[PDB]
Protein backbone atom coordinates (compact mmCIF):
# COMPACT_ATOMS: atom_id res chain seq x y z
CA UNK A 1 0.00 0.00 0.00
CA UNK A 2 3.65 1.92 -0.66
CA UNK A 3 2.87 3.74 -4.05
CA UNK A 4 6.57 5.43 -4.40
CA UNK A 5 9.16 2.94 -5.19
CA UNK A 6 13.19 3.52 -5.87
CA UNK A 7 14.51 2.23 -8.80
CA UNK A 8 18.01 1.35 -7.73
CA UNK A 9 19.11 -2.45 -8.35
CA UNK A 10 19.00 -4.29 -5.58
CA UNK A 11 16.94 -2.00 -3.58
CA UNK A 12 13.07 -2.69 -3.01
CA UNK A 13 12.33 0.38 -1.21
CA UNK A 14 9.06 1.94 -1.39
CA UNK A 15 8.19 5.32 0.53
CA UNK A 16 4.50 6.54 1.07
CA UNK A 17 6.12 10.16 0.45
CA UNK A 18 7.67 12.15 -2.74
CA UNK A 19 9.96 14.24 -0.71
CA UNK A 20 11.29 11.08 1.51
CA UNK A 21 11.74 8.97 -1.86
CA UNK A 22 13.91 12.27 -3.03
CA UNK A 23 16.61 12.03 -0.01
CA UNK A 24 16.43 8.85 -0.69
CA UNK A 25 17.60 8.24 -4.62
CA UNK A 26 19.90 11.20 -3.57
CA UNK A 27 21.63 9.02 -1.69
CA UNK A 28 22.11 6.34 -4.21
CA UNK A 29 23.52 9.10 -6.32
CA UNK A 30 26.37 9.39 -3.42
CA UNK A 31 30.29 9.19 -4.15
CA UNK A 32 33.47 9.80 -2.93
CA UNK A 33 37.01 10.00 -3.45
CA UNK A 34 39.59 9.28 -1.51
CA UNK A 35 43.78 9.48 -1.23
CA UNK A 36 45.60 6.31 0.51
CA UNK B 1 49.41 -34.69 11.93
CA UNK B 2 45.73 -33.13 12.47
CA UNK B 3 42.65 -33.34 10.47
CA UNK B 4 41.79 -29.91 11.88
CA UNK B 5 44.89 -28.15 10.36
CA UNK B 6 44.14 -29.62 6.63
CA UNK B 7 41.33 -26.13 7.49
CA UNK B 8 43.88 -23.43 7.50
CA UNK B 9 47.03 -22.31 5.43
CA UNK B 10 49.92 -19.51 6.34
CA UNK B 11 50.19 -16.29 4.00
CA UNK B 12 53.24 -13.74 5.01
CA UNK B 13 52.52 -9.77 4.63
CA UNK B 14 55.45 -8.44 5.91
CA UNK B 15 56.84 -9.46 8.91
CA UNK B 16 53.16 -10.36 10.09
CA UNK B 17 51.95 -13.96 9.15
CA UNK B 18 48.32 -14.82 8.71
CA UNK B 19 46.95 -18.50 9.47
CA UNK B 20 43.44 -18.64 8.33
CA UNK B 21 40.61 -20.62 7.20
CA UNK B 22 41.54 -21.84 3.82
CA UNK B 23 37.66 -19.93 2.21
CA UNK B 24 40.14 -16.43 2.72
CA UNK B 25 41.81 -16.61 -0.09
CA UNK B 26 43.68 -13.58 -2.04
CA UNK B 27 44.70 -11.86 1.45
CA UNK B 28 46.25 -8.70 0.29
CA UNK B 29 47.10 -5.13 2.94
CA UNK B 30 44.59 -3.10 3.00
CA UNK B 31 45.88 -1.03 6.15
CA UNK B 32 47.12 -0.90 9.66
CA UNK B 33 47.39 0.43 13.04
CA UNK B 34 49.16 -0.21 16.33
CA UNK B 35 47.58 -3.74 16.44
CA UNK B 36 49.20 -4.81 12.84
CA UNK B 37 47.78 -5.08 9.37
CA UNK B 38 44.35 -5.56 8.32
CA UNK B 39 43.45 -7.78 4.87
CA UNK B 40 41.04 -7.94 1.91
CA UNK B 41 40.74 -11.66 1.36
CA UNK B 42 37.96 -13.09 -0.59
CA UNK B 43 35.45 -15.50 1.06
CA UNK B 44 35.35 -18.40 -1.21
CA UNK B 45 32.14 -19.69 0.40
CA UNK B 46 30.09 -16.38 0.98
CA UNK B 47 31.44 -15.33 -2.65
CA UNK B 48 31.90 -11.96 -1.71
CA UNK B 49 35.01 -9.83 -0.06
CA UNK B 50 36.00 -9.20 3.43
CA UNK B 51 38.52 -7.31 5.78
CA UNK B 52 40.54 -9.78 8.37
CA UNK B 53 42.26 -8.61 11.15
CA UNK B 54 44.58 -10.38 13.73
CA UNK B 55 44.76 -9.75 17.11
CA UNK B 56 48.10 -11.33 18.41
CA UNK B 57 47.74 -12.63 22.33
CA UNK B 58 44.77 -10.09 22.77
CA UNK B 59 45.19 -11.42 26.78
CA UNK B 60 49.39 -10.02 27.03
CA UNK B 61 47.54 -7.49 30.04
CA UNK B 62 45.09 -6.89 30.99
CA UNK B 63 43.39 -3.89 29.51
CA UNK B 64 43.96 -4.96 26.70
CA UNK B 65 41.80 -8.32 27.42
CA UNK B 66 39.42 -6.57 28.61
CA UNK B 67 39.07 -4.24 25.23
CA UNK B 68 39.42 -7.57 23.14
CA UNK B 69 36.55 -9.32 24.99
CA UNK B 70 34.17 -6.21 25.26
CA UNK B 71 35.41 -5.48 21.07
CA UNK B 72 34.36 -9.19 20.42
CA UNK B 73 30.96 -9.81 22.25
CA UNK B 74 29.92 -6.60 21.19
CA UNK B 75 30.30 -6.55 16.89
CA UNK B 76 28.86 -9.84 17.97
CA UNK B 77 25.77 -8.59 18.84
CA UNK B 78 25.70 -5.00 17.07
CA UNK B 79 24.04 -4.98 13.74
CA UNK B 80 23.31 -1.43 12.18
CA UNK B 81 24.22 -0.24 8.56
CA UNK B 82 26.18 2.20 10.18
CA UNK B 83 28.54 0.30 13.24
CA UNK B 84 30.93 -2.75 11.64
CA UNK B 85 30.00 -5.75 11.40
CA UNK B 86 31.62 -9.23 12.19
CA UNK B 87 31.17 -12.10 9.58
CA UNK B 88 33.32 -14.47 11.34
CA UNK B 89 35.67 -15.45 14.14
CA UNK B 90 38.41 -17.66 14.68
CA UNK B 91 41.43 -19.34 15.90
CA UNK B 92 44.10 -21.28 14.33
CA UNK B 93 45.42 -22.79 17.72
CA UNK B 94 43.98 -26.10 18.57
CA UNK B 95 43.39 -25.61 22.17
CA UNK B 96 43.69 -23.57 25.02
CA UNK B 97 47.28 -23.91 26.27
CA UNK B 98 48.43 -23.40 22.41
CA UNK B 99 45.53 -20.83 21.97
CA UNK B 100 47.82 -17.09 21.09
CA UNK B 101 45.87 -15.52 17.96
CA UNK B 102 42.46 -13.99 17.15
CA UNK B 103 41.43 -13.54 13.59
CA UNK B 104 38.56 -11.29 13.24
CA UNK B 105 36.72 -11.32 9.87
CA UNK B 106 34.30 -8.04 9.12
CA UNK B 107 32.80 -6.86 6.24
CA UNK B 108 35.45 -4.34 3.45
CA UNK B 109 35.45 -0.81 3.24
CA UNK B 110 37.29 1.23 0.63
CA UNK B 111 39.44 3.47 3.29
CA UNK B 112 39.04 5.16 6.56
CA UNK B 113 38.01 9.00 6.94
CA UNK B 114 41.42 10.30 7.40
CA UNK B 115 41.52 9.39 3.72
CA UNK B 116 38.63 11.77 3.16
CA UNK B 117 38.87 14.64 5.28
CA UNK B 118 41.89 15.73 3.53
CA UNK B 119 39.64 15.81 0.29
CA UNK B 120 37.75 18.71 -0.27
CA UNK B 121 34.18 17.73 0.33
CA UNK B 122 30.85 19.55 -0.36
CA UNK B 123 27.72 19.88 1.79
CA UNK B 124 26.07 17.51 0.76
CA UNK B 125 28.51 15.12 1.53
CA UNK B 126 30.09 16.14 4.74
CA UNK B 127 26.52 16.50 6.52
CA UNK B 128 26.03 12.81 4.39
CA UNK B 129 28.43 11.43 6.19
CA UNK B 130 27.82 13.42 9.94
CA UNK B 131 24.48 12.31 9.77
CA UNK B 132 25.60 8.29 9.40
CA UNK B 133 28.08 8.80 12.54
CA UNK B 134 24.90 10.54 14.34
CA UNK B 135 23.29 7.33 13.52
CA UNK B 136 25.43 5.06 14.34
CA UNK B 137 26.33 6.43 17.66
CA UNK B 138 23.05 6.76 18.40
CA UNK B 139 22.80 3.02 17.95
CA UNK B 140 24.88 2.72 20.29
CA UNK B 141 23.49 5.02 23.15
CA UNK B 142 20.51 2.83 22.73
CA UNK B 143 22.47 0.02 24.25
CA UNK B 144 24.10 1.85 27.04
CA UNK B 145 27.61 2.23 24.96
CA UNK B 146 29.16 5.00 25.23
CA UNK B 147 32.12 5.21 22.69
CA UNK B 148 34.43 8.28 24.42
CA UNK B 149 36.91 8.01 21.96
CA UNK B 150 35.77 8.18 18.06
CA UNK B 151 38.18 9.22 15.59
CA UNK B 152 39.05 9.75 12.20
CA UNK B 153 41.27 6.48 11.75
CA UNK B 154 38.74 4.05 13.05
CA UNK B 155 35.85 5.05 10.73
CA UNK B 156 35.46 3.62 7.11
CA UNK B 157 33.79 4.87 4.35
CA UNK B 158 33.13 3.45 1.14
CA UNK B 159 32.89 5.02 -2.32
CA UNK B 160 29.10 5.39 -2.46
CA UNK B 161 29.52 7.55 0.75
CA UNK B 162 28.69 5.07 2.90
CA UNK B 163 30.10 4.93 7.02
CA UNK B 164 31.00 2.01 9.10
CA UNK B 165 32.01 2.82 12.25
CA UNK B 166 34.96 0.39 13.36
CA UNK B 167 35.47 0.73 16.95
CA UNK B 168 33.12 0.59 20.52
CA UNK B 169 35.80 2.78 22.48
CA UNK B 170 36.40 2.97 26.29
CA UNK B 171 35.22 0.37 28.90
CA UNK B 172 33.80 2.04 31.43
CA UNK B 173 36.01 4.16 34.16
CA UNK B 174 46.82 10.79 20.93
CA UNK B 175 43.57 13.17 23.32
CA UNK B 176 42.42 14.86 20.08
CA UNK B 177 39.35 13.95 19.53
CA UNK B 178 38.59 13.66 23.58
CA UNK B 179 36.08 15.86 24.98
CA UNK B 180 37.01 17.68 27.74
CA UNK B 181 34.97 15.78 30.23
CA UNK B 182 37.26 12.65 30.13
CA UNK B 183 40.48 14.61 29.71
CA UNK B 184 39.72 16.10 33.16
CA UNK B 185 38.41 13.11 34.92
CA UNK B 186 35.12 14.53 35.66
CA UNK B 187 32.27 11.97 35.39
CA UNK B 188 30.65 11.82 31.41
CA UNK B 189 27.18 11.17 29.60
CA UNK B 190 26.29 9.92 26.51
CA UNK B 191 27.05 13.63 24.75
CA UNK B 192 30.85 12.89 25.25
CA UNK B 193 30.67 11.40 21.87
CA UNK B 194 29.31 14.64 20.53
CA UNK B 195 32.25 16.61 21.07
CA UNK B 196 34.26 14.20 18.84
CA UNK B 197 31.95 14.69 15.73
CA UNK B 198 32.74 17.86 16.42
CA UNK B 199 36.32 17.67 16.22
CA UNK B 200 35.70 15.26 13.24
CA UNK B 201 33.01 18.19 11.70
CA UNK B 202 35.85 20.82 12.49
CA UNK B 203 38.51 19.02 10.55
CA UNK B 204 36.37 18.34 7.26
CA UNK B 205 35.96 22.06 7.12
CA UNK B 206 39.20 23.27 8.13
CA UNK B 207 41.46 20.57 6.46
CA UNK B 208 43.42 19.40 9.54
CA UNK B 209 43.66 18.71 12.81
CA UNK B 210 41.97 21.38 15.35
CA UNK B 211 43.57 20.28 18.54
CA UNK B 212 46.58 18.57 18.11
CA UNK B 213 48.25 18.50 21.26
CA UNK B 214 51.60 17.51 22.26
CA UNK B 215 51.67 16.72 25.86
CA UNK B 216 48.29 15.91 28.61
CA UNK B 217 49.10 19.94 29.50
CA UNK B 218 49.07 21.17 25.81
CA UNK B 219 45.94 19.23 24.50
CA UNK B 220 44.06 20.85 27.16
CA UNK B 221 45.62 24.61 26.48
CA UNK B 222 44.70 24.17 22.63
CA UNK B 223 41.64 23.50 23.41
CA UNK B 224 41.17 26.55 25.49
CA UNK B 225 42.84 29.08 22.96
CA UNK B 226 40.39 28.67 20.80
CA UNK B 227 37.17 27.91 22.44
CA UNK B 228 38.11 30.46 25.99
CA UNK B 229 38.65 29.61 29.48
CA UNK B 230 35.17 27.72 30.51
CA UNK B 231 32.86 29.30 32.83
CA UNK B 232 33.07 28.95 36.94
CA UNK B 233 29.83 27.65 37.25
CA UNK B 234 31.47 24.76 35.01
CA UNK B 235 34.34 23.85 37.90
CA UNK B 236 33.24 20.65 38.94
CA UNK B 237 34.47 17.12 39.66
CA UNK B 238 37.60 17.06 42.12
CA UNK B 239 38.57 20.03 44.12
CA UNK B 240 42.16 19.29 43.47
CA UNK B 241 41.51 19.55 39.89
CA UNK B 242 39.06 22.47 40.43
CA UNK B 243 42.72 24.96 41.10
CA UNK B 244 45.22 22.89 39.23
CA UNK B 245 46.37 24.40 35.84
CA UNK B 246 42.92 26.25 35.53
CA UNK B 247 42.43 28.70 38.26
CA UNK B 248 45.40 31.09 37.21
CA UNK B 249 46.34 29.47 33.84
CA UNK B 250 46.52 32.04 32.05
CA UNK B 251 43.14 33.42 31.08
CA UNK B 252 41.54 33.09 27.54
CA UNK B 253 39.07 34.16 25.87
CA UNK B 254 37.75 31.99 22.50
CA UNK B 255 37.54 33.69 19.55
CA UNK B 256 34.19 33.94 17.39
CA UNK B 257 33.06 30.61 15.18
CA UNK B 258 32.92 33.42 12.26
CA UNK B 259 36.40 34.13 12.71
CA UNK B 260 37.37 29.86 13.85
CA UNK B 261 35.24 28.90 10.58
CA UNK B 262 35.93 31.58 8.34
CA UNK B 263 33.65 31.78 4.96
CA UNK B 264 37.26 30.69 2.99
CA UNK B 265 36.88 27.18 4.60
CA UNK B 266 33.32 26.76 2.91
CA UNK B 267 32.02 27.44 -0.66
CA UNK B 268 29.59 30.57 -1.19
CA UNK B 269 28.83 28.88 -4.38
CA UNK B 270 25.11 30.33 -4.41
CA UNK B 271 22.25 31.30 -1.88
CA UNK B 272 22.41 27.15 -1.21
CA UNK B 273 25.98 27.32 -0.34
CA UNK B 274 25.66 30.55 2.07
CA UNK B 275 22.90 28.81 4.17
CA UNK B 276 25.01 25.82 4.55
CA UNK B 277 27.50 27.24 5.37
CA UNK B 278 25.90 29.17 8.17
CA UNK B 279 23.86 25.82 9.53
CA UNK B 280 27.10 24.17 9.42
CA UNK B 281 28.83 26.82 11.17
CA UNK B 282 26.11 26.92 13.65
CA UNK B 283 26.03 23.46 14.55
CA UNK B 284 29.92 23.63 15.20
CA UNK B 285 29.08 26.03 17.79
CA UNK B 286 27.24 23.84 19.26
CA UNK B 287 29.00 20.31 19.54
CA UNK B 288 32.42 22.34 20.05
CA UNK B 289 31.30 23.78 23.66
CA UNK B 290 33.71 22.75 26.95
CA UNK B 291 30.72 22.44 29.30
CA UNK B 292 28.57 19.57 28.78
CA UNK B 293 25.43 20.93 30.15
CA UNK B 294 24.96 23.73 27.57
CA UNK B 295 26.32 20.51 24.55
CA UNK B 296 24.27 19.07 22.18
CA UNK B 297 22.16 15.85 22.45
CA UNK B 298 22.63 13.46 19.51
CA UNK B 299 18.98 13.19 18.68
CA UNK B 300 19.08 17.11 18.69
CA UNK B 301 22.14 16.95 16.53
CA UNK B 302 20.15 15.00 14.23
CA UNK B 303 17.41 17.08 14.40
CA UNK B 304 19.78 19.81 13.22
CA UNK B 305 19.09 21.84 9.82
CA UNK B 306 22.57 20.85 8.75
CA UNK B 307 21.75 17.21 9.33
CA UNK B 308 18.33 16.63 8.87
CA UNK B 309 18.01 16.39 5.21
CA UNK B 310 18.68 12.84 5.42
CA UNK B 311 16.32 12.14 8.27
CA UNK B 312 14.45 8.53 7.55
CA UNK B 313 13.41 6.56 9.96
CA UNK B 314 14.79 3.53 8.75
CA UNK B 315 17.94 3.80 10.00
CA UNK B 316 17.69 6.39 12.65
CA UNK B 317 15.19 3.88 14.74
CA UNK B 318 16.51 0.57 14.29
CA UNK B 319 15.75 -2.01 17.22
CA UNK B 320 18.48 -1.69 20.03
CA UNK B 321 21.11 -4.54 20.63
CA UNK B 322 21.17 -7.03 22.73
CA UNK B 323 24.24 -7.64 25.16
CA UNK B 324 24.32 -10.71 26.56
CA UNK B 325 26.86 -9.66 28.84
CA UNK B 326 26.08 -7.25 31.57
CA UNK B 327 28.84 -6.74 34.05
CA UNK B 328 31.15 -6.47 30.60
CA UNK B 329 32.17 -3.20 31.55
CA UNK B 330 33.33 -4.16 35.29
CA UNK B 331 34.39 -7.42 35.15
CA UNK B 332 37.86 -7.96 36.25
CA UNK B 333 39.96 -10.82 35.83
CA UNK B 334 43.79 -12.47 36.00
CA UNK B 335 45.87 -12.72 32.45
CA UNK B 336 44.94 -16.44 32.65
CA UNK B 337 40.90 -15.57 33.39
CA UNK B 338 40.88 -13.02 30.56
CA UNK B 339 42.38 -15.76 28.25
CA UNK B 340 40.19 -18.82 28.39
CA UNK B 341 36.86 -15.87 28.71
CA UNK B 342 38.67 -14.90 25.55
CA UNK B 343 38.76 -18.51 23.94
CA UNK B 344 35.32 -19.65 24.62
CA UNK B 345 34.24 -16.25 22.52
CA UNK B 346 35.98 -17.34 19.94
CA UNK B 347 34.76 -21.28 20.03
CA UNK B 348 31.39 -21.14 20.57
N1 LIG C 1 36.85 -3.55 7.91
C1 LIG C 1 37.75 -2.73 7.35
N2 LIG C 1 37.56 -2.32 6.06
C2 LIG C 1 38.46 -1.49 5.52
N3 LIG C 1 39.57 -0.98 6.08
C3 LIG C 1 39.75 -1.41 7.33
C4 LIG C 1 38.90 -2.28 8.03
N4 LIG C 1 39.39 -2.48 9.32
C5 LIG C 1 40.47 -1.75 9.39
N5 LIG C 1 40.75 -1.09 8.21
C6 LIG C 1 41.90 -0.20 7.98
O1 LIG C 1 43.03 -0.67 8.71
C7 LIG C 1 43.37 0.26 9.77
C8 LIG C 1 43.59 -0.51 11.03
O2 LIG C 1 42.28 -0.90 11.54
P1 LIG C 1 42.10 -0.83 13.03
O3 LIG C 1 41.08 -1.78 13.27
O4 LIG C 1 41.95 0.59 13.53
O5 LIG C 1 43.45 -1.29 13.63
P2 LIG C 1 44.11 -0.60 14.87
O6 LIG C 1 44.11 0.90 14.77
O7 LIG C 1 45.54 -1.09 15.03
N6 LIG C 1 43.39 -1.15 16.25
P3 LIG C 1 42.48 0.00 17.09
O8 LIG C 1 43.33 0.58 18.16
O9 LIG C 1 41.25 -0.83 17.59
O10 LIG C 1 42.02 1.21 16.16
C9 LIG C 1 42.18 1.21 9.88
O11 LIG C 1 42.62 2.49 10.31
C10 LIG C 1 41.63 1.23 8.46
O12 LIG C 1 42.31 2.18 7.67
MG1 LIG D 1 43.02 2.63 15.48
MG1 LIG E 1 39.96 -1.93 18.57
ZN1 LIG F 1 16.92 2.50 -2.93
Amino acid sequence: DKPFLCTAPGCGRRFTNEDHLAVHKRKHEMTLKFGP
Amino acid sequence: RSKRDNNFYSVEIGDSTFTVLKRYQNLKPIGSGAQGIVCAAYDAILERNVAIKKLSRPFQNQTHAKRAYRELVLMKCVNHKNIIGLLNVFTPQKSLEEFQDVYIVMELMDANLCQVIQMELDHERMSYLLYQMLCGIKHLHSAGIIHRDLKPSNIVVKSDCTLKILDFGLARTTRYYRAPEVILGMGYKENVDIWSVGCIMGEMIKGGVLFPGTDHIDQWNKVIEQLGTPCPEFMKKLQPTVRTYVENRPKYAGYSFEKLFPDVLFPADSEHNKLKASQARDLLSKMLVIDASKRISVDEALQHPYINVWYDPSEAEAPPPKIPDKQLDEREHTIEEWKELIYKEVMD
